[PDB]
């Protein structure tokens, strides 16, 4: 999984 | 409005069994025990040959020697003829239109 | 009773595994191999079922002949009126 | 604005005056209804959970339903008879005077 | 069937959810949600139970006028867009008994553990049935509540179809 | 391959290409690929097959039914004569169906062939279709599922009497 | 001719091969969905060659290869009409399906019946191409009813869910009511003409064509979800998102319009039928655009958007512009399919949340889905020079300057403004504002299957309308002279719609209580037609059936 | 993919953002009414906040009985088939 | 409060959403019409 | 026909002289061989029928019914051998003998050249049928009414016709038929010639014996009853209408109204049926009402449609009874709502349910659709208004066909039913032997279009 | 983690 989920935060982008 | 001690206890006992049951659904490392650009071009080449070339050979053979050998099976809309055109079959030249008014 | 309990390989035809296998074979061979495959081929090659292909050839012969002689393709009268005698 | 129920739109349970007017008699009726349902639930569960049971748990309520269920008139026939007879009389009359258009009609 | 308290709390939740559907934006919902709480806090200590019931009845009539025609529904809640979506994928566990032995032999460890559960089920059944008999008043149960296991080694009566129920995402 | 008189086609007139561009026409390069990759191997396979058919040449024939007396010449209840007249009438009925089919196919081919100018250029085919459909309708329409030469003859006589009556009226 | 005809048929045969090889013949379950996607990809290329030949010289063919049955004076043959409409639609349908299949490889990845899903999608496509290439009514009926059955199987994909089964049966019910008109047309043509072949129908060119065309209009009403038989299309959202993308773009819904386009040689001369189709289209486009203004389910908004666009196509039929109606079919397929895939991208990233009230704040979180959604919305609203402008803008000019029903013209212009409002609604509540979704953030769109499938449709929604409109031969005389207030009406009413929508969407952020008007409730509950009709008629029929 | 610890952390997290609770008396065993002195109206809002947190509905009949954070964790873990 | 902070804190307006990519699209357009008008002189 | 009669008779010695455990293998294998040879009857000519002898003949109408009849016997044997497994050997052999004797009467009934010979065999088919349904069934007024209002009047009319015309040979009647003139006595001759066939179709208003019969009958009884026995009424009417013209012009009106209205009524009833076998039985009444209409308006297109409908219905309706029987053999109940969501437990058998349902609602280009379409076209010429009734029936038929599929196959499975064992090879083979020939007939429909083709 | 998927027998 390239993108780990985030809690209450803006997501990770490529 | 909470659980009674009886209700609390039954849920705890069912919870313990349910979690053990769910853990037992995990597969062991050996399961299932089964019985005994070049690549990108090969699939496209094999797929093109088996799914385009072979069908088109079959279809072209079918149309040329069985369908077009019967009357009115493949009917063309006749080609459009415009002034100035030359007809291959007869060599006839189609005269140009008149001269237009200035516009 | 569940036929699978004693014969997990059962085809559903019989409790006896040997008879069960033979019942499956005759149904599949005579049913599919013979009747459906050979019957379908037989039907596919019936000799001009009900004369439809002959009628087409015959119509071409008549159309060609009648148009070559300026005769009507078809006439409203099925029978020649000279043979008919009206009443009154 | 007051809610107005209909055959296909039942009155909401929260707007039903009865659901707030509760009495010992009404509670007693509810308790009796729960006792009937609990007895049936226990009877069903003792069969449903039985390890050695394989088959269908026959429900007499379902059996009673299908047995009872498996146990205008000519007006439509008269009406259609006159629609088709009237239509076929008109069409037949036109055909006999040559008015009806059947120029290319050769399939029937 | 429901106490007066349970009806006041069920209206409170339902009113808040429909308010959420109107407001949409979280700051707007937070403002109006606090006003709604202040309305429930105005008559919290109403003693006269005739007055309290009248307050609840009017509250429910006001709710019906003000409800959203298309309230938000959680996707897997009844009437949601994912409700019963995965029911076609839930296969009962008894179906495994009918697998061909060649199918069973691909999962030896799993089907060995499955025998242990089946054994545990068989050996517990008589004691579960006996427990329910000696705790059930004459005339049958009055409610559907089931008891826990009271000894050590006993399993709570009628546990099989709860413990071995299909997963919510079985595939 | 088929009788050009029964299924006529007007002479074809394809205009010679007159390219007024410099970009190559992809359809000319796809035609050469088609001829090289699709047509030629297909032609070779067919030529092999036709060679085998040449080695073993045998014939089949178009059945010719001699004419037999019509139902008008049959005595009442004479089944032996009625049988042959009836069977002949059924053969003619089936042939007339295929005559209408031929004329319908002429009409349909003309419509597609003439394109946007079909309303004017298919007048002859439409006229011939209109006449044959009329003649077929006169012979066979309204006879019913239990049609026969007898019922066809009765229909003809009803029409003939009406025409005779209309001739007197004029 | 030999290459034109061979390639036309190999396009269809190529698509049946993955179905044929499902019978254990080197069938690789490994990646059957990829195999089916590749077949669509190659079918698109082979279908481009006949299309190019038609673009060049206007070459057109009828292939009647197989003689199936002769009923006295009625020959039935398997016959294919490779004409204008077939040559342009087939490449467009295959291009869109190619993207939807690649999207589905990512969207339906976890489904345990992924292979059966792609088989059904492929069957859906085959039955639709049978429909559009059919040269006789019986062959058309095969495709007509084939797409209906595949809709039932795909709408009810999640067959354990009672609402999925109800929606699937609803689609069959409404479509079969339209099929009454279809068989009415078949019966009339056989009896009055002597044919089911399109060539002989147009050659005889009957004048008293009221009955057959009413039947055809009824069939179009059900299949293209026009007013009266419309509720089934929004309910079809029960199906997985890829089904809606294919159902609403290049299959099913446009078959009703396509049927009327094929019979334009008859409707050209029937002003009574033109009036009926005009009025039916106008009420449909206005009514469904109104319903979309208050929907909260992102798939329902796009479903009502399709019905509104289908109504515009029906209007174009009623003003005697069958070729503009066809162009809208082709252009609409590109961006309507893209919008559904963008919605599925959002739905997937929010764990199957479909209510726009729980979205928001996605503009930066999903940059590629955002770009496609804005591009798709602008194409739909007729943004100059995007794919939608090359059909919608012409349709409005043609309607504005036609001898036409004035009320129908007005209802159509209002619906154009409504298109801007419910388009603004999706963008505002989905992309803008603040996140209103749960706290565990799983937003992720970095899947090559997702990006590539959407990307090809994004390119289509930019240039397809321009490319297509500059290659098709002219078959009418376009109206290009008109006053400035008729030339720019579509642009103005679309801009006013955006201005009006932004004002209303910005009012929702105010700290003021909100009460429902009768009009709001009317829009939210779809004008009450499903509620009254789907309870009354089932009750009346079922209650009399038992007794 | 939820885990028992992951659920427990998030349940307590949401309670630590509730102003009516002191995040020093808060443990997994704290009783909302006996230990934290909250109302039944407060408990309804706590359950609504859990429904928002995890994105699924807890029916009113079951909701009334969840009176400590551990009971909430157990309910969510049981619903989602979490076993470790 | 997480909904209004750090990453979600600022979102574009509706107009700002519409004009995404306008700056680079317009810069390319100016180059293209410059490149085309130059060839007109040639 | 002796090449078919005699081998069929030899099935009886074969069954009785077979080894104890081979009775199902021998009878099924050899009845399939007879079915194979039945394809030789497709030597049909454009003008003449195939006239074997003074007693038997075969035209394009009886040939497809003969082939359907001979195909059904092996299928009925497979459907029966599971629920007759516990029966003793002699009762097994007696059941098989009843099926063989029913085939013997049927093939002669469809080929009898003389109408009184047809009548005698036409009534003999009831002896094995009633024995089968009663002796192996699950659990008076109609026998009395049917004979009083059907069988007996038909016998008197046929005997009367022979005295007047001098013959009842069907070939002779084609050349000596005289018109039927209006008269009260001819009105009773018309009714006497048709009521026995209308009861057997059945005609709406005379149909309530059929749901009752199907509920009591074993699977083999339902298969032959639905596939062939109903079609004796259709076949009889297609023949006897030759000598009833032109009186059929007005005498048909009440029966056309009953069928056109009966179509919608029985289709609607299918929506509210709680028993699968009753639902299929009412579905047959609806389908057969189309055949009655087609026969009565007697046009070339209506006769081709009627023939296709009779064949198509035979396979489809028989397949549906076999599908419902496969559920009954597990849950031992006919109630439709009892066992739900079966597609989750029996995936392949759900495919058979779908295909059977699709043919039942007449999906093109199935011969179910071809036959139905031809009748719709012919009745539209008869009166344009009929299209409304025909169209509405198409809608309701799709509703109940898919309702049956959705109720039993879709939804959630019933929790307490845990004896749903996997489908046996016997059952899957049985279903494919209905649907494969049915779908193959789409490739060459002309052989089931009857003599009007 | 890999979990067992309960299915009906597909062998037959
Ligand atoms: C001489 C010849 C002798 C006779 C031989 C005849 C052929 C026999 C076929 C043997 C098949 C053996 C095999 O391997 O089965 C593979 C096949 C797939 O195997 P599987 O992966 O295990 O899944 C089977 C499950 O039942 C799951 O299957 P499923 O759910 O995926 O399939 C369901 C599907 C079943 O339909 C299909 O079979 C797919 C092909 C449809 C065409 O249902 C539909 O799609 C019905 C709607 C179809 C739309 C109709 C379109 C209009 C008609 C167009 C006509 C063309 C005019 C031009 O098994 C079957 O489906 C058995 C059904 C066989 C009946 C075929 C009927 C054709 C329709
Ligand atoms: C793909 C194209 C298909 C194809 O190849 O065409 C070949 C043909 C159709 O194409 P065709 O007829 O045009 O061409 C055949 C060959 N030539 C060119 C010489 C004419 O297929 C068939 O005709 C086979 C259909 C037969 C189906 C019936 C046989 C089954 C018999 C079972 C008996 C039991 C059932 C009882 C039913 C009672 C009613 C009869
Ligand atoms: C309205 C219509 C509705 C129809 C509904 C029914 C749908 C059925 C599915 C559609 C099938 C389409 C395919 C049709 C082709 C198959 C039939 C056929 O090809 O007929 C034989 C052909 C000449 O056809 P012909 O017999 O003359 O036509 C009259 C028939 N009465 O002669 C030949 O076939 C020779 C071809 C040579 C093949 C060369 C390639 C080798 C074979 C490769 C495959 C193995
Ligand atoms: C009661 C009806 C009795 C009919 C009858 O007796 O009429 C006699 C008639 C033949 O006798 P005939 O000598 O020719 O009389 C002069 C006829 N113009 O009879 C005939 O011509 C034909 C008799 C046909 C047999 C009819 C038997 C009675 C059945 C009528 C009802 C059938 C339907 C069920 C109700």
């Amino acid at each position: 999984a390239h993108i780990e989920p985030r809690y209450r935060q803006f997501p990770q982008l490529t | 409005s909470g659980y009674t001690p009886e209700e609390k206890l039954r849920l705890q006992q069912l919870r313990e069994l349910r979690r053990r049951w769910l853990k037992d659904q995990e597969l062991s490392p050996r399961e299932p025990v089964l019985p005994p650009v070049i690549y990108k071009t090969y699939r496209h080449s094999i797929f093109a040959f088996t799914h385009v070339l072979i069908p088109v050979w079959i279809i072209h053979y079918y149309l040329k020697y069985h369908v077009t050998t019967k009357p009115y099976t493949i009917v063309e809309k006749k080609p459009r003829i415009f002034p100035g055109d030359t007809i291959l079959e007869t060599g006839e030249v189609i005269p140009p239109m008149k001269e237009f008014p200035d516009q | 009773e569940n036929l699978y309990e004693k014969n997990p390989d059962s085809h559903g035809y019989d409790k006896d595994p040997a008879v069960d296998i033979w019942n499956m074979r005759v149904v599949f061979f005579f049913g599919f191999s013979i009747v459906l495959v050979l019957g379908s081929t037989f039907v596919a090659y019936l000799p001009d079922y009900r004369m439809q292909e002959w009628a087409r050839r015959e119509a071409e012969r008549l159309v060609k002949y009648r148009e070559a002689h300026g005769l009507p393709i078809m006439e409203s009268n099925c029978f020649d009126p000279s043979k008919i005698q009206l009443p009154e | 604005p007051k809610y107005e129920a209909s055959r296909l739109s039942s009155l909401p349970t929260t707007l039903d005056p009865a659901e707030y007017d509760i009495s010992s008699e009404t509670r007693k009726a509810q308790a009796e209804r729960l006792a009937i349902r609990s007895r049936l639930k226990r009877e069903y569960q003792l069969q449903y959970y039985d390890p050695s049971r394989r088959g269908v748990i026959e429900d007499p309520a379902l059996v009673r339903w299908t047995y009872a269920r498996s146990a205008f008139g000519i007006g439509p026939l008269v009406f259609w008879y006159y629609v088709f007879k009237t239509d076929r009389d008109r069409k037949e009359k036109l055909i006999q005077e040559g008015k009806l258009d059947r120029t290319f009609n050769i399939s029937y | 069937y429901l106490t007066h308290q349970q009806k006041v709390l069920r209206l409170y939740k339902r009113a808040l959810r429909h308010l959420e559907s109107w407001c949409i934006h979280r700051d707007k919902y937070r403002y109006f949600a606090c006003l709604l709480r202040a309305r429930f806090d105005e008559h919290k200590n109403e003693k006269d139970m005739v007055k309290a019931t009248q307050l609840l009845r009017e509250a429910e009539e006001e709710f019906w006028h003000g409800q959203h025609p298309q309230p938000y529904i959680f996707p897997e809640s009844p009437g949601g867009t994912s409700y019963e979506r995965y029911e076609c994928y839930k296969v009962p566990e008894w179906c495994l008994d009918d697998w061909h032995p060649s199918e069973k032999a691909m999962y030896p460890d799993y089907f060995a553990k499955r025998e242990q559960w089946k054994k545990l089920r068989r050996e517990s059944w008589e004691r579960e049935v006996k427990q329910l008999q000696e705790e059930t008043p004459v005339g049958g149960p009055r409610t559907e509540a089931l008891p826990p296991a009271r000894k050590q080694g006993d399993l709570p009566p009628l546990w099989w179809h709860i413990v071995t129920r299909p997963r919510e995402r079985p595939m | 391959s088929w009788d050009k008189d029964v299924y006529p086609e007007p002479p074809r007139r394809t205009p010679a290409p007159s390219p007024q561009t410099s970009l190559p026409n992809p359809i000319t390069y796809l035609t050469k690929a088609f001829d090289l990759l699709v047509d030629r191997p297909v032609t070779l396979v067919r030529e092999f097959i036709e060679r085998q058919h040449a080695k073993n040449k045998y014939y089949y024939y178009h059945r010719e039914f001699r004419r037999v007396p019509d139902i008008t010449e049959c005595q009442e209840k004479d089944v032996l004569c009625m049988f042959e007249a009836e069977m002949q009438w059924r053969r003619d009925y089936k042939v007339d169906q295929e005559i209408v089919n031929i004329i319908q196919e002429r009409l349909k081919a003309c419509q597609q062939r003439e394109g946007e100018s079909h309303r004017q250029n298919c007048a002859k085919e439409l006229e011939q279709f209109t006449q044959v459909v009329k003649a077929y309708q006169d012979r066979y329409h309204d006879l019913g599922a239990h049609y026969s030469a007898r019922k066809c003859l009765a229909k003809q006589k009803q029409r003939m009497l009406a025409e005779r009556k209309a001739a007197k009226e004029a | 001719m030999n290459m034109f005809s061979s390639l036309s048929l190999v396009t269809l045969l190529l698509l049946t091969m993955p179905i044929m090889m499902m019978s254990f013949n080197t069938y690789k379950p490994s990646n059957y969905p990829l195999y089916v996607k590749t077949a669509i990809s190659y079918a698109f290329i082979t279908s481009m060659i006949p299309t190019m030949m038609f673009i060049h010289s206007g070459q057109e063919l009828i292939i009647s290869n197989w003689h199936w049955l002769t009923i006295q004076t009625l020959k039935l043959s398997l016959s294919f009409k490779m004409d204008y409409f077939s040559m342009m639609f087939i490449p467009v349908a295959l291009f869109v399906t190619w993207s939807i299949m690649e999207f589905s490889m990512w969207y339906m990845y976890s489904d345990p019946n992924i292979n059966k899903f792609f088989k059904y999608l492929l069957l859906f496509l085959i039955t639709m191409l049978i429909l559009v290439t059919a040269n006789n009514l019986f062959q058309l009926f095969i495709g007509w009813e084939g797409v209906g059955i595949m809709s039932f199987l795909l709408i009810g994909w999640w067959y354990g869910r009672a609402d999925a089964n109800t929606a699937a049966l609803q689609a069959i019910l409404y479509n079969r009511i339209g099929d009454i008109g279809f068989i009415l047309a078949m019966a009339w043509f056989l009896t009055n003409l002597n044919t089911w072949d399109l060539q002989q129908i147009f050659m005889l060119n009957p004048s008293d064509s009221n009955m057959p065309l009413i039947g055809l209009a009824l069939a179009a009403t059900g299949k293209s979800a026009q007013f009266g038989l419309h509720p089934w299309l929004p309910s079809a959202m029960e199906g997985p998102t890829p089904v809606s993308a294919l159902l609403h773009s290049s299959t099913m819904v446009v078959a009703g319009i396509f049927l009327l386009i094929r019979f334009y040689p008859l409707t050209e001369n029937n002003k009574y039928i033109q009036s009926i189709t005009l009025c039916l289209g106008a009420i449909t486009t206005l009514f469904t655009a109104m319903c979309a203004l208050t929907q909260n389910d992102i798939k329902k908004i796009i479903a009502f958007s399709t019905s509104s666009q289908l109504g515009l196509m029906m209007v174009t039929i009623g003003i005697n512009q069958p070729y503009l109606a066809f162009l809208h079919i082709c252009t609409h397929a590109f961006f309507k399919a893209m919008l559904f895939m963008c919605s599925g991208s959002i739905i997937h990233s929010l764990n199957d949340e479909q209510d726009i009230r729980k979205m928001g704040g996605l503009f930066k979180a999903m940059p590629f889905t955002t770009t496609a959604l804005i591009v798709g919305s602008l194409a739909l609203t007729g943004m100059p020079f995007l794919t939608g402008f090359y059909s919608k803008d012409l349709i409005i000019e043609a309607a504005n300057t036609s001898y036409t029903n004035a009320w129908a013209l007005l209802m159509t212009l209002i619906a154009t403004s409504f298109t801007a409002i419910y388009s603004t609604r999706i963008i505002f509540f989905a992309l803008l504002g603040q996140p209103r979704f749960p706290t565990l953030v799983n937003i992720n769109e970095n899947n090559p299957l997702l990006i590539n499938s959407i990307k090809r449709l994004l390119i289509g929604s930019l240039f397809a309308g321009y490319i297509i409109s500059n290659n098709i031969p002219p078959t009418t005389i376009p109206q290009m002279t008109m006053p400035y207030y008729l030339k720019t009406t579509a642009l103005i009413v679309t801009i006013l719609g955006f201005i009006l929508a932004l004002e209303i969407s910005n009012m929702t952020k105010n700290l003021k209580y909100h009460y429902p008007s009768n009009a709001f409730k009317f829009s939210t509950l779809l004008g009450y037609f499903p509620t009254i009709m789907h309870r009354l008629a089932p009750y009346m029929n079922l209650s009399m059936s038992q007794k | 993919p939820l885990t028992l610890e992951g659920i427990k952390d998030r349940v307590l997290y949401v309670l630590k953002l509730y102003d009516k609770i002191d995040p020093e008396k808060l443990s997994v065993n704290s009783h909302f009414m006996k230990d934290l002195g909250l109302d039944s109206l407060d408990q309804v809002e706590i359950i609504m906040a859990m429904e928002d947190e995890f994105g699924f509905e807890i029916p009113d009949i079951d909701a009334e009985k969840l009176m400590c954070p551990q009971e909430i964790v157990d309910y969510i873990a049981d619903k989602k088939d979490v076993y470790e | 409060a997480w909904r209004y902070m750090g990453g979600f804190a600022n979102n574009v307006s509706f107009v700002g959403a519409l004009l995404k990519g306008f700056k680079w699209g317009f810069a390319a357009f100016v180059v293209a019409i410059g490149a085309e008008y130059y060839l007109e002189s040639q | 026909m002796l090449k078919y009669i005699i081998p069929t008779i030899m099935l009886m010695p074969l069954t009785w002289l077979s080894k104890n455990n081979m009775i199902w293998v021998n009878s099924t294998a050899h009845s399939l061989l007879i079915s194979f040879t039945s394809l030789l009857l497709m030597n049909q000519f454009g003008d003449n029928s195939l006239n074997f002898s003074l007693l038997f003949f075969s035209d394009s109408l009886s040939t497809p019914l003969l082939i359907l009849t001979m195909w059904l016997l092996p299928l009925m044997l497979m459907a029966s051998q599971h629920h007759l497994s516990k029966e003793n050997l002699t009762r097994k052999k007696l059941f098989i003998t009843m099926l063989i004797s029913l085939q013997l009467f049927l093939i002669m009934t469809f080929t009898a050249m003389e109408l009184i010979l047809f009548y005698i065999l036409f009534e003999a088919t009831l002896v094995p049928t009633l024995i089968i349904i009663t002796r192996w069934g699950n659990q008076g007024l109609y026998f009395l009414f049917y004979t009083l209002a059907g069988s007996l009047p038909l016998l008197v009319a046929l005997i009367y016709i022979q005295n007047t015309v001098g013959s009842l040979n069907f070939l002779m009647l084609q050349y000596w038929v005289q018109p039927v003139h209006n008269s009260w006595s001819n009105v009773f001759m018309w009714l006497a010639c048709m009521m026995a066939f209308m009861v057997k179709m059945p005609l709406y208003g005379l149909h309530l014996w059929l749901p009752k019969a199907h509920v009591e009958a074993p699977i083999a009884g339902s298969m032959v009853l639905a596939a062939v026995l109903l079609k004796l009424g259709g076949y009889g009417m297609l023949r006897i209408t030759l000598i009833l013209n032109p009186m059929t012009d007005f005498m048909a009106y009440p029966f056309i109204m009953l069928s056109l209205w009966g179509m919608i009524m029985t289709s609607s009833i299918c929506l509210r049926q709680t028993d699968l076998k009753s639902l299929i039985a009412y579905s047959s009444v609806s389908h057969m009402a189309l055949v009655i209409v087609a026969i009565l308006i007697q046009t070339p297109w209506s006769y081709m449609g009627a023939t296709a409908l009779m064949i198509a219905h035979g396979l489809t309706s028989s397949m549906l009874f076999c599908l419902a029987n496969s559920n009954y053999e597990r849950i031992h109940s006919r109630t439709m709502i009892l066992a739900r969501g079966l597609q989750t437990l029996l995936p392949l058998m759900a495919t058979w349910w779908l295909l059977a349902s699709l043919t039942n609602l007449a999906l093109p280009p199935t011969i179910n659709l071809i036959g139905e379409l031809f009748v719709v076209m012919s009745t539209f010429s008869w009166s344009n208004i009929t299209i409304i009734l025909m169209g509405v029936n198409m809608v309701i038929t799709a509703l109940y066909s898919l309702y049956m599929l959705i109720m039993t196959q879709r939804g959630k499975y019933t929790y307490h039913i845990n004896n749903i064992s996997p489908s046996f090879t016997r059952e899957n083979a049985l279903m494919s032997l209905h649907i494969l020939p049915l779908l193959l007939l789409t490739l060459n429909p002309k052989i089931i279009l009857g003599p009007l083709y | 983690k890999r979990l067992f998927i309960i299915k009906p027998s597909g062998f037959y």
